[PDB]
């Protein structure tokens, strides 16, 4: 238990390892996602259109 | 008798209600706040107990207390004693201790009942499981309490205080480096100690003991700290070194280490002012200027009034030797004033630069600021008096005449004109063209700055110090919104 | 004597003389772009590297 | 620490018990002609005031006769 805290500690080290390069990933490639979605949902708004009265 | 005698026990009946509510409050508000994961959460009773502490600096506690109010003496703490399961009886014992001294009266003292404070730490602080945060909980807030009015021999037991302070924890700890949230409180706690009977140190001993182990104590930490703590207990090492050290390899520069994460809000300006006052006797120009103008601009929260006389004073002391004095100027406050109250007549008198009545000015009414010792920067002034005149010579044209500006500089030869002048010209302060065509002497005084003068490498570095200070604010705004965010 | 091995000046018509001062030619900018250029490669990083 | 606020305070209460309120009302001579008034301007008006205090104060009535003489 007591000494194998250590090594048994040091996978749980190793996991949260991991997780620092993929919130990177993740962070990186969803706001370009968001750009692309910002994008498409502007160049659905085109000038030629109906006026309307609310 | 009628007088006090019928407003004597009105009064008093109000401290009480504060220091027990706040004592329950910040010592079961930490016990019942890190309880479960004292190492998940960390130093959120930082700025609570250093905000009460600095709340009852200002304490008017006791005046008349001494005359049959010591009844809060001998009680203390008593919380879940004797057994850590079935503590209930013991939270009827709460109410039942502190119901008693209210049916009539209470058999009270002062001064017998200290040495005794042993009883509980030898079995259990509290409840033989938290023992460390609940024994300097305890223990460290009341021992300022009974060890104020440090005066009237009081100081043999600030020593009994001391050995019970070392004898429980500080001897070397009960375990050696806690490694929790009251190891780093134990850092400033036991700096506050040693800071508290630093007086009873200074008061008749010297460097001689605590200081040198605190030094083994001071690396102890095992280096893997933050050192705000560690930089806490330097501060002490500093200030013991400011009256009587004056050797500079060992602190200047070899004590300069990483340089951690210090901060404190308060550490800041408080070791800088050290710093800056033991590099104010080589006389910084440069560094020590700005950095310690800063450090007198820091510590806002409490005063900027009552300790940065003294920041100001060292900072004004420096600045007259450049040659360009400001003043008191933007803050308005009577304590700084009264502080310059006797230097305004000689820092007025900086500029004007007249010698023989000058010198008669400063020692004439020089009482406070010459009893202030060993007339260093002073002495240095004197004779900065026409360096800091010709300085402004500088400001002013360029030829030096031999009757006009030399008898202007009280300074009646044609050898010591161009020499001192001179002796201003191997400083490379100024811009100087020393010519001899019939024997006057030339100078350019070129004082144009880099506008059109080689501006892209002149505020290049500008640019460059400027945009990583204020991108490195950029990233004292994108971590602590992950200090928001972290909690959910 | 011992100047003349000393500094290593030129010694004239019974004057002292003084070379070498405020000479220097200013630079070519090119160098100082490219660690300007080296500067703005940091800035992309230090304004987004986390991202 | 801010304890050490404490002596700086005593040698603070030591200046102000040198002379009690000799200066506060004195030094309010100047302070009542200079109450208000910005004491950024009253550095200035200090510092060239305090240069002319000892000579020359006035001066300009003086010009009208360096005139003639100069």
């Amino acid at each position: 238990d007591l000494y194998s805290r250590y090594k048994k500690l040091q996978q749980e080290l190793e996991f949260l390892e991991v997780q620092e390069e993929y919130i990177k990933d993740e962070q990186k490639n969803l706001k370009k996602e968001f750009l692309h979605a910002q994008e498409e949902v502007k160049r659905i708004q085109s000038i030629p259109l109906v006026i309307g009265q609310f | 008798p009628p007088g006090g005698g019928e407003q004597e026990p009105p009064p008093p009946p109000a401290p009480q209600d504060v220091e027990m509510k706040e004592e329950a409050a910040t010592g079961g508000g930490s016990t019942g706040e890190a309880d479960g994961k004292t190492a998940a959460a960390a130093a959120e009773h930082s700025q609570r107990e250093l905000d009460t502490v600095t709340l009852e600096d200002i304490k008017e506690h006791v005046k008349q207390l001494e005359k049959a109010v010591s009844g809060k003496e001998p009680r203390f703490v008593l919380r879940a004693l004797r057994m850590l399961p079935s503590t209930s009886r013991r939270l009827n014992h709460y109410v039942l201790y502190k119901a008693v001294q209210g049916f009539f009266t209470s058999n009270n003292a002062t001064r017998d009942f200290l040495l005794p404070f042993l009883e509980e730490p030898m079995d259990t602080e509290a409840d033989l499981q938290f023992r460390p945060r609940t024994g300097k909980a305890a223990s460290t807030p009341l021992l300022p309490e009974v060890e104020a009015y440090l005066q009237l021999l009081v100081v043999i037991f600030m020593m009994n205080s001391k050995r019970y302070k070392e004898a429980q924890k500080i001897s070397d700890d009960l375990m050696q480096k806690i490694s929790t949230q009251n190891r780093r409180a134990l850092d400033l706690v036991a700096a506050k100690c040693y800071y508290y009977h630093a007086r009873v140190y200074e008061f008749l001993d010297k460097l001689d003991v605590v200081r040198s182990f605190l030094h083994a104590r001071l690396r102890t930490a095992t280096l893997r700290h933050d050192a705000d703590g560690q930089a806490t207990l330097l501060n002490l090492l500093l200030r013991n070194y400011l009256h009587y050290s004056l050797y500079d390899q060992a602190e200047k520069l070899v004590s300069k280490s990483v340089f951690p994460e210090q901060a404190n809000n308060n550490e800041w300006a408080r070791y800088l002012y050290y710093t800056g006052r033991i590099k104010a006797i080589q006389l910084e120009y440069s560094e020590a200027r700005r950095t310690m103008t800063n450090a007198l601009r820091k510590a806002p929260q409490h005063t900027a009034v009552g300790f940065k006389q003294t920041v100001h004073k060292l900072l004004i002391v420096v600045e007259l030797l450049l040659g360009e004095i400001p003043d008191r100027l933007q803050f308005r406050q009577p304590s700084l004033k009264r502080s310059l109250m006797p230097y305004f007549l000689l820092t007025q008198a900086v500029r004007t630069g007249n010698l023989a009545k000058f010198n008669q000015v400063l020692d004439q009414f020089g009482e406070k600021f010459q009893a202030d010792g060993t007339y260093t920067l002073i002495i240095r002034l004197r004779h900065n008096v026409i360096k800091t005149g010709v300085r402004m010579i500088s400001l002013s044209y360029s030829r030096i005449s031999l009757a006009d500006i030399a008898q202007k500089l009280q300074l009646d030869s044609p050898e010591d004109a161009e020499f001192i002048v001179a002796k201003a010209i191997r400083d490379g302060v100024i811009e100087a063209s020393i010519n001899h065509e019939k024997g006057y002497v030339q100078s350019k005084e070129m004082i144009d700055i880099y506008s059109t003068r080689e501006p892209q490498l002149a505020f290049h570095q500008r640019i460059s110090f400027c945009l990583d200070i204020h991108n490195m604010s950029v990233k004292a705004m994108r971590f602590p919104p992950k200090s928001y965010n972290k909690d959910l | 004597t011992d100047y003349a091995k000393k500094r290593g000046w030129v010694l004239g018509p019974n004057n002292y003389y003084s070379f070498a001062s405020q000479q220097q030619k200013p630079e070519d900018t090119t160098i100082p772009s490219t660690e300007l250029a080296k500067q703005v490669i940091e800035y992309a990083r230090q304004l987004e590297m986390i991202v | 620490m801010s304890e050490k606020k404490q002596p700086v305070d005593l040698g603070l209460l030591e200046e102000d018990d040198e002379f009690e309120e000799f200066p506060a009302e004195d030094w309010a001579g100047l302070d009542e002609d200079e109450d208000a008034h910005v004491w950024e301007d009253n550095w200035d008006d200090d510092n060239v005031e305090d240069d002319f205090s000892n000579q020359l104060r006035a001066e300009l009535e003086k010009h009208g006769y360096k005139m003639e003489t100069s």
